[PDB]
């Protein structure tokens, strides 16, 4: 009655039709390494680094992109998976400033906690490195444009549930700069959102800025007061 | 390369070489060094409070 | 008052405890002695994000600008 | 069994005088009444029967291709879609098919519109060409006042009719995703081709992206025999496809020869610059920028063809002769064209806008001369991620030709390393 | 630059079509009313020819026009290579300099314009009458230069005739599809 | 060092410039290692005994 | 077939050639569907 019957790693495990490759393996309990996915937002196919190689197939395909049909077998611990996360994860920093310590965000980071397990130990990497203008956004949100991954989140998230429009990608190649053209001042409802939305250290708290590593503060959940919805 | 005594080094032209990372009260087995961070009101993201017991610190 | 950290009299307070069960996590703190209140697990609920949704004709769901 | 010298029943013939009354002269809109009066099965049958290949620098069928936007039953209208604009540097077939004889293409979108299905019909031209777009308009005018497009066309109850929408200096509108999301409004941008296709959404709506040289063939297999077209040249690969001999040569000519030519014989016909294949250094392309640099060894027997090029490990596609020249810089000429690759990037692949820049970056090092030995063995393991990875096949276009650098050549690339660190040190 | 905006007199004077938004309406009839978003690329190029080097305030009143977001009509101006929007000229001349050309002698087509006319390589003549800029290709590699002025492009070009091409468009402008030999064939 | 800088913190010449160094130089730190699970005994003789780590 | 370029036409083309027959190809053309929304952003 509308489920298919596939495995991950050779395991089964039953699916509704129309769901991607990423949401089968949260099923069983893989999670494989992303960017531009998110569970609230919508899907593109940026980054590529969510690539999962399925036997039987010339071409790698990503997770967020494909839709499960009957009859596949994907491989995620494969010679060419491995490889295809090395390799991506050698570009993707290979134009991304060594910020680290002046980074607002420590372990919470999405790059460096994906690097350090599934990139490579050294890169290739001599002589490069581009530098990006950071543009003024608000006085709620610090914006440094350098450490930006293009990944194409929040730009996602001002124009399909935010509502706002103004975050915009504008160039083409290295020199591509994520936000409003036109210098406006931008501030609206869900503004504090985008800092937790980029994975990055690109967007974050500008009243918060810099007072601890996420590791040091203990953590304790509460419901928001002043607020109707709570 | 001999170890002692703790005294935080400086930039040639002036200027607090730290930075506040927080990474080296991390490392600390003891867990002597206590750091709390703050903007310094100019940019930059430096120091506030920086102790470094020597009742704690096995050096 | 000695120097700046934030020092605490409260002993049993930097433990964090991991089970494998919600029924054997409430049974060790029955025999510990001490009253607990369990929170219920919330699982992220299946929604169908598929990639065709975003290039739609009848349905305003189209996205706008890649 | 040979591919035959130019053949004089050619498909394009307009290149002397043609505007609008001299079409029906020479042998244009002639079947037109009975082609619309056919039904799809019959219009779709004979291309498939024909095997003619995709002319567009993909290397895919055409006649599997044609099948998917058949469309039996869909609530969003169909649409034709028509890439007239131009490809890789050194193919210029957008030049010569759209500004010398344009109702050879408009043929085309009418006889794909009752086959295809399409209510309408898009000629999407390149920024760069305002003059042809000028020629192509005032074709498209003189169409649709005298009778042809729109309404009733040629007698039939299917009403498409042709719309010309200019780009702006855009490369990122070769793929079919990309050439969809250029005419829809957003940024050029490609989509992801895996999970919606072609035939799946293109400007909310199932159509199908096609080459202005793979539709103008689309007439020519209609009004004349089906055999005519498939005959002529090899057994895998048919259909004449217009080969531009350009780069290091006395006289550069576009000429409309046959499947499966030699390269020897393909520069001799078209008159070359010191040599066919002797005196020059032969680092000839078999395609336009995509395909990788031919070595001096193998190019007198490798045959020009759709799949038989592939085999040799030159895969043509764009179908396209770039000659270089023994005075002339190898390394230099490929360190621009991957330069070309930087500037035409789109931007969303990390590979490609991380991937193709970083790659420029080593490969200016490479001119100069101050690179480790080392890093020609390297750089051809990053070629090789860059090309599995993408969304669209511009990180194989840009991944191919510099893997080139290192097969048959090196002895070249060492040379040039070793002198110039003893020079500097 | 390809993201900064300065606010040295771009952001206030707008300009608007007086005659030509009949023809702005015809563009936008083309594409069908479900998603006429579309009709943004084909107005701005109607705005850039009506009036060279666009301003800020312009994208913004075209975007008004088409019922459009401003960013988004801001991100597709800054996408493509065709528009000019920082720069001002009467004449931009844009030479070829990819490796179809560059191997059939480009440099020496590309250093007889610069000095000349005498622009560096990207910046304005302070006459403002050219512009020089290094264009990825032009489209014709069929003939071995190739040089793009205004609306019409110059193929097949010897570094006099070149030369000799650049110095009559101060007076006069000339057609000229290829002064060197036939159009089709050599 | 080991060979491998997911184990071993990277050298100082290196980890200033190349990125990937110095997020491995910051992970190893903060975070240990990320240790398989599972039970390992030595005892490698000391000359008053053993050392049977556990 | 005569030795000459027969496209004369091309050069004596003014800033307005495309746009200007964009709106002179309303007359014989067919309106397009529509069918969705006004406004969908
Ligand atoms: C680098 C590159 C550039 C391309 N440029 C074009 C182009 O300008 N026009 C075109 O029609 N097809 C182009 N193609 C081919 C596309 O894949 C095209 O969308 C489609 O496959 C053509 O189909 P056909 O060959 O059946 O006509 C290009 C392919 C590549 C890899
Ligand atoms: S975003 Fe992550 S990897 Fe980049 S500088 Fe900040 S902490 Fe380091
Ligand atoms: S700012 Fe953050 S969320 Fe936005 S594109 Fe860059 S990395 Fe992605
Ligand atoms: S906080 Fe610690 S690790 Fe960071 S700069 Fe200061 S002393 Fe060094
Ligand atoms: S391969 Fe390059 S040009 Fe193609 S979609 Fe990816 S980033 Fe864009
Ligand atoms: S996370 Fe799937 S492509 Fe980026
Ligand atoms: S490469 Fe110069 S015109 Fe195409």
């Amino acid at each position: 009655s509308n489920l298919i019957e596939v495995f991950v790693d050779g395991q089964s495990v039953m699916v509704e039709p129309g769901t991607t490759v990423l949401q089968a393996c949260e099923k069983v309990g893989m999670q494989i390494p992303r960017f531009c996915y998110h569970e609230r937002l919508s899907v593109a196919g940026n980054c590529r680094m969510c690539l999962v190689e399925i036997e039987k197939a010339p071409k790698v395909v990503a997770a967020c992109a494909m839709p499960v049909m009957k009859g596949w077998n994907i491989l995620t611990n494969s010679e060419k998976t491995k490889k295809a996360r090395e390799g991506v994860m050698e570009f993707l920093l290979a134009n991304h400033p060594l910020d680290c310590p002046i980074c607002d965000q420590g372990g919470e980071c999405d790059l460096q906690d994906q690097s350090m397990m599934f990139g490579s130990d050294r890169s290739r990497f001599l002589e490069g490195k581009r530098a990006v203008e950071d543009k003024n956004i608000g006085p709620l949100v610090k914006t440094i444009m350098t450490r930006c991954i293009q990944c194409t989140r929040c730009i996602r998230f001002a124009s399909e549930i935010a509502g706002v429009d103004d975050l915009g990608t504008t160039g083409r190649g290295n020199d591509m700069q994520v936000g409003t053209y036109i210098e406006k001042m931008f501030m609206s409802e869900l503004s504090g959102n985008i800092i937790d939305i980029c994975p990055v250290g690109a967007l974050t708290s500008k009243p918060y800025a810099f007072t601890a590593r996420p590791w040091e503060t203990r953590k304790t959940e509460s419901i928001d007061v002043m607020d109707a919805v709570g | 390369r001999f170890r002692g005594e703790h005294a935080l080094r400086r930039y040639p032209s002036g200027e607090e070489r730290c930075i506040a990372c927080k990474l080296c009260e991390a490392v600390c087995p003891a867990q002597a060094i206590t750091i709390e961070a703050e903007p310094r009101a100019d940019g930059s993201r430096r120091t506030t409070r920086y102790d470094i017991d020597m009742t704690k610190c096995i050096y | 008052p000695l120097m700046g950290w934030a020092s605490t009299a409260d002993p049993l307070s930097n433990l964090v405890l991991t089970f494998s069960t919600k029924e054997d996590a409430v049974a060790f703190a029955e025999k510990n002695g001490w009253s607990y209140d369990v929170e219920e697990r919330k699982v992220p609920k299946p929604k169908s994000k598929s990639y065709g949704a975003n290039f739609s004709w009848n349905k305003r769901t189209r996205v706008s600008t890649k | 069994s040979l591919k035959d010298e130019d053949r004089i029943f050619t498909n394009l013939y307009g290149r002397h005088d043609w505007r609008l009354k001299g079409a029906q002269s020479r042998g244009d809109w002639y079947k037109t009444k009975e082609i619309l009066l056919k039904g799809p099965d019959w219009i779709l049958g004979e291309v498939k029967t024909s095997g003619l290949r995709g002319r567009g620098g993909a290397g895919f069928p055409t006649g599997l291709k044609w099948s998917f936007m058949n469309k039996p039953s869909d609530g969003r209208p169909k649409y034709l879609v028509v890439n007239a604009d131009e490809g890789e540097p050194g193919t210029c077939k957008d030049r010569e098919i759209i500004r010398h004889d344009p109702h050879k293409l408009v043929e085309g979108c009418l006889v794909g519109g009752r086959a295809m299905g399409a209510r309408a019909a898009y000629i999407y031209i390149r920024g760069e060409f305002y003059n042809e777009a000028s020629n192509l308009q005032v074709a498209i005018r003189e169409a649709y006042e005298a009778g042809l497009i729109g309404k009733n066309a040629c007698g039939s109850g299917y009403d498409f009719d042709v719309f010309v929408v200019r780009g702006a200096g855009a490369y990122i509108c070769g793929e079919e995703t990309a050439l969809i999301e250029s005419i829809e409004g957003k940024q050029g941008k490609p989509r992801l081709k895996p999970p919606f296709p072609a035939d799946v959404g293109v400007f909310g709506c199932p159509t199908t992206v096609a080459n202005v040289e793979t539709v103008a063939v689309s007439p020519t297999i209609c009004r004349r025999g089906g055999a005519w077209f498939a005959s002529f040249g090899r057994e895998r690969n048919s259909g004449t496809k217009l080969f531009n001999i350009s780069g290091h040569v006395n006289n550069p000519c576009t000429v409309e020869e046959e499947m499966s030519v030699p390269l020897k014989e393909l520069i001799e016909k078209h008159a070359g610059g010191v040599t066919g294949g002797w005196d020059n250094l032969l680092a000839v392309i078999p395609g336009g920028s995509s395909t990788p640099l031919i070595p001096k060894s193998v190019c007198e027997t490798v045959l020009m063809d759709f799949d038989a090029l592939i085999q040799a490990q030159t895969g043509l596609g764009t179908a396209a002769v770039i000659v270089m020249d023994r005075s002339t810089d190898i390394v230099k000429a490929i360190a621009r064209l991957i330069e070309f690759y930087k500037h035409e990037s789109c931007g969303q692949c990390t590979p490609c806008r991380e991937g193709v820049d970083w790659m420029n970056k080593v490969m200016a090092r490479f001119v100069r001369g101050d690179a480790r030995p080392a890093e020609i063995d390297s750089l051809w393991e990053i070629s090789k991620q860059i090309e599995g990875h993408t969304i669209c096949a511009l990180g194989d276009g840009a991944a191919w030709p510099v893997q080139g650098l290192i097969r048959h050549f090196r002895p070249e690339l060492e040379e040039r390393m070793q002198q110039f660190a003893q020079q500097h040190q | 630059v390809h993201r900064d905006t300065p606010e040295n007199n771009p952001e206030t004077p707008f300009d608007f079509t007086p005659e030509n938004y009949k023809r702005i309406e015809a563009i936008v009839k083309n594409y069908p009313e479900g998603h006429k978003a579309a009709a943004v690329l084909p107005v701005l190029d109607l705005a850039q020819r009506q009036n060279g080097w666009l301003p800020i305030s312009a994208m913004n009143k075209v975007a008004e026009i088409l019922q459009v977001p401003p960013m988004r009509v801001y991100e597709v101006a800054t996408f493509y290579t065709m528009y000019n929007r920082k720069p001002v000229g009467k004449y931009h001349i844009q030479v070829c300099t990819t490796t179809p050309c560059m191997l059939r002698n480009s440099d020496s087509i590309l250093e007889a314009i610069q000095k000349k006319l005498g622009i560096k390589v990207g910046e304005t003549t302070p006459d403002k009458l050219f512009t020089l800029i290094e264009v990825e290709c032009l489209g014709a590699c069929v003939n071995a230069p190739m040089v793009q002025i205004n609306d019409n492009y110059y193929e097949d070009l010897t570094p006099k005739d070149i030369e000799e091409i650049i110095d009559e468009l101060k007076a006069g402008k000339i057609p000229k599809p290829g002064p060197r030999s036939g159009r089709f064939s050599c | 060092k080991v060979d491998d800088a997911k184990v071993s913190p990277p050298k100082r010449a290196e980890m200033k410039t190349s990125m990937e160094s110095l997020i491995h130089h910051f992970k190893l730190y903060t975070e240990g290692y990320q240790v398989p699970p599972g039970a390992t005994y030595t005892a490698i003789e000391a000359p008053k005994g053993e050392f049977g780590v556990y | 077939d005569n030795t000459t370029y027969k496209n004369l036409q091309h050069h004596d083309y003014s800033t307005y050639t495309f746009l200007d027959l964009n709106l002179d190809l309303s007359k014989f053309r067919m309106p397009q569907p529509s069918s969705g929304r006004e406004s969908p952003r």
